[PDB]
RNA sequence: CCCGGUGUCUUGGGUG
């Protein structure tokens, strides 16, 4: 999995627009630690 | 630190004030006065301009690092 | 750990036998812990730190 | 049968009488313009370069609180209930800033003017900063000194006061009602006398005083509410009282459909 | 750390219906609604209203815990009037009631305008 | 029973608001002639008993920059000390203190008194009164 | 390689592992990293 | 190709 530790921003959803960084990439839900908030949020790929 | 933009107690926007009451200080007038001028009647909102300090005076006297 | 489940909670010191009662959680959000009111005393607990 | 009479009326304030309803009515009207009438108001800020003695979150921080023009804000959507991809032009306004300290005397003071509007919707009348006048500078941002630099980029969002504060489109609401305690529903606290030891309501003229031998009317209602509403500029007052009772319509309406679906 | 989300006051979840009746079986003809991410606004409203209508025979509401935006409402009425009919009647008359007063604002404005 | 409830709004506009400031230190120690601590980047394949966190946000001088965000476990010193009788060095660095997260602000570099690099990491973040927090009259 | 900052005369320049710890322009020796090349953002709240 | 952990002894100030 060559998408851990990348910056990444969120196309839909509540977080729209925002700049995080891949934690974990278990499977489907992804770990986002998002630059705003200090919290890693649970995530679906198709966002 | 500087200025609040809003009132902590109501909301009313005091940020745009500030330079308007010290200009209102060197013409003599005392400060119950000069909040009266600029309208700002609710004690919450008076509280925030008559009790500000402003140290950001202070900290730019210190020679930019960059 | 989840709803109806029993744990013993403690406020130190235990001078006594009800300084260790066992209270049934109720996960809610924000960080302390909650406490009904009626139960400050036998702990001699109170809120300020 | 619901009447109001406006006692006063400008641009940012407007003081009405409201009569001939129920005190739950005018109360849940307080609390609609408070906190549900949507505003616009910047939610992300891009720091490219900030050298000044200010923390970079701290003026993040005074920039959500700039009130900004929301006269069309109804056309416009939620930005989390927008079918696009990332953020376009009918769901964000784009503003950017720069200022920067030539020489090696005196300070650049960074005023809320300063901000640019870069994009947004077509032909819309939002993301204009709030300006009294046009020489007004505006709210105080920052201050820089020599070779400080500030380049920011801001995207303003549409949002409600329930999430965070910023979005709220009035300051106080001033609210009261029976002047003269007609209706008994306070009791006074009082050393000597009562009436000397309390002031009057700015309202005491607008209603005749309780007769000395009157008898106490146990049917009595409160029915006479006199509020005013001060805005912050993002929006004229006499919209805030219009779309305070207009959203409220929307969420009775959207409960009265919700009935009708579930059988 | 364990603050929750603030948009989650109004932001209803895909699984959770924004409204719940179920009976109260106990006595007849008693509903309790469970209303999802209300607060005070809409409750005081509708409660306020539906007490002086004359087939209703009980309205109350809780708001049981500030840190969550629900409220449950409980509404009996007398055998003739179905409880949930009675509730769409007042939820028209206050929507008819804040048109009216919408519209003589208006009026009104201009004048001073 | 002396707690108390604040305005939430009020603490939206910034009622007692507060920075917060930490900072790391660390800096090269002798173990020889010719026998120092080196800053870098460890690399996994050189260097054995590696913490378990991230080592994505060093830069290649061993230092992380200004600018980016850390949450706890991250390292931002990396530092290695080498085994003695390839495969030669131990994981010295310096992770974030689990329980805190924030942006780093400033990053000093200099040397101490006996001549080896020295560096010190500041980190700033905001805390926002909650439930929970004290104050006082 | 990495953008470096003099903390007396504000030059900018760059150094690898092997050069001494200091400025070339004064021989100042305390120096500081300059701010990385990714975007920050914040929420303004 | 699983598993994977790092400190001991004292001093000073607080909290309840
Ligand atoms: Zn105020
Ligand atoms: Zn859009
Ligand atoms: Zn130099």
């Amino acid at each position: 999995d060559p998408t851990l530790n990348k910056t990444v921003k969120i196309r839909q959803g509540g977080y729209k627009g925002k700049i995080g960084i891949v934690k974990e990439a278990n499977g489907d839900r992804f770990r986002v630690e998002l630059h705003n908030p200090n919290k890693t949020i649970p995530i679906p790929c198709s966002f | 630190m500087i200025i609040p933009v809003r009132c902590f107690s109501c909301g009313k926007v005091v940020g745009d004030k500030w330079d308007a009451y010290l200009r209102l200080l060197e013409e003599g007038k005392q400060e119950g006065d000069a909040l009266d001028e600029l309208k700002l009647k609710r004690y919450c909102c008076r509280r925030m301009v008559l009790t500000h300090v402003d140290l950001i005076e202070k900290f730019l006297r210190y020679n930019p690092l960059e | 750990l989840m709803d109806d489940d029993p744990v013993l909670f403690n406020r130190q010191p235990s001078l006594h036998k009800m300084s260790m009662m066992a209270h049934r959680v109720k996960v809610m959000p924000y960080s302390t812990f909650r406490l009904n009111l009626s139960v400050t005393s036998p702990y001699n607990a109170d809120f300020d730190g | 049968e619901p009447k109001v009479n406006i006692i006063n009326a400008q641009d940012d304030e407007v003081e009405l009488m409201l009569s001939d309803v129920n005190l739950s009515l005018a109360n849940s009207l307080r609390r609609t313009m408070l906190a549900e009438v949507p505003t616009l108001a910047i939610d992300l800020v891009e720091i490219k370069m900030n050298t000044s003695v200010l923390a970079d979150e701290f003026i993040s921080h005074r920039l959500g609180l700039i009130p900004l023009v929301s006269e069309d804000v109804e056309e416009m959507k939620y930005s989390r209930d927008c079918t696009c991809e990332d953020y376009c032009d009918e769901c964000s306004v784009v503003l950017e800033l720069s200022a920067r300290h030539e020489g090696e005397e005196g300070t650049t003071d960074v005023y809320s003017s300063s901000l640019i509007k870069v994009s947004g919707p077509g032909n819309l009348n939002v993301g204009e900063p709030v300006r009294r006048d046009d020489y007004d500078q505006g709210i105080l941002l920052c201050k820089l000194r020599n070779h400080q630099e500030l380049n920011i980029r801001c995207i303003a969002k549409k949002g409600i006061a329930k999430e965070h504060a910023k979005w709220s489109p009035c300051s106080a609401i001033a609210f009261e009602y029976d002047p003269h305690n007609k209706l008994k529903h306070t009791d006074f606290w009082f050393e000597v006398d009562a009436k000397k030891e309390w002031p009057d309501s700015k309202y005491a003229t607008w209603e005749e005083p309780p007769k000395p031998g009157e008898v106490f009317d146990y049917k009595a209602k409160p029915n006479r509410f006199y509020m005013t509403v001060e805005t912050t500029g993002s929006l004229k007052a006499n919209q805030v009282f219009s779309r305070g009772i207009k959203t409220l319509q929307e969420k009775l309406a959207n409960v009265l459909f919700e009935l009708e679906n579930s059988r | 750390m364990n603050a929750p989300d603030r948009f989650e006051l109004f932001i209803l979840p895909d699984d959770v219906p924004k409204l719940k009746i179920t009976p109260d079986s106990r006595v007849p003809n008693c509903i309790i609604i469970k209303f999802e991410r209300e607060d005070h606004t809409l409750a005081n409203l509708l409660r306020e209203e539906l007490a002086l209508y004359p087939d209703v025979t009980f309205v109350a509401y809780k708001v049981e815990h500030p840190l969550f935006a629900n409220f449950v409402m409980r509404l009996q009425t007398e055998e003739g009037t179905r409880p949930k009919q009675a509730l769409e009647r007042a939820c028209a008359s206050i929507i008819n009631k804040l048109k009216t007063l919408d519209h003589k604002f208006n009026e009104e404005w201009n004048i001073k305008n | 029973e002396d707690s108390m409830i604040m305005n939430q709004s009020s603490i939206d506009r910034g009622l007692f608001r507060s920075l917060f400031f930490r900072s790391y230190m660390d800096q090269e120690k002798r173990f020889g002639i010719s026998i120092v601590e080196e800053f870098e980047k460890p690399t996994r394949a050189t260097t054995l008993r590696l913490k378990h966190g991230t080592y994505e946000k060093l830069d290649e001088d061993g230092l992380i920059a200004p600018g980016v965000r850390v949450s706890g476990d991250d390292i931002i010193i990396g530092k290695t000390t080498p085994i003695p009788p390839y495969h030669t060095k131990r994981d010295a660095s310096t992770p974030l203190r689990s329980t805190e997260n924030g942006i780093v602000d400033q990053v000093l570099l200099t040397t101490n008194q006996e001549g080896l690099k020295f560096v010190k990491v500041r980190m700033r973040t905001t805390k926002v009164p909650q439930i929970g927090d004290k104050f006082a009259s | 390689g990495v953008k470096y900052t003099c903390g007396a005369c504000a030059h900018n320049f760059s150094l690898n592992k092997s050069d001494p710890v200091r400025c070339k322009e004064c021989g100042h020796r305390v120096i500081y990293k300059a701010r990385t090349k990714r975007m920050i953002q914040f929420d303004a709240r």
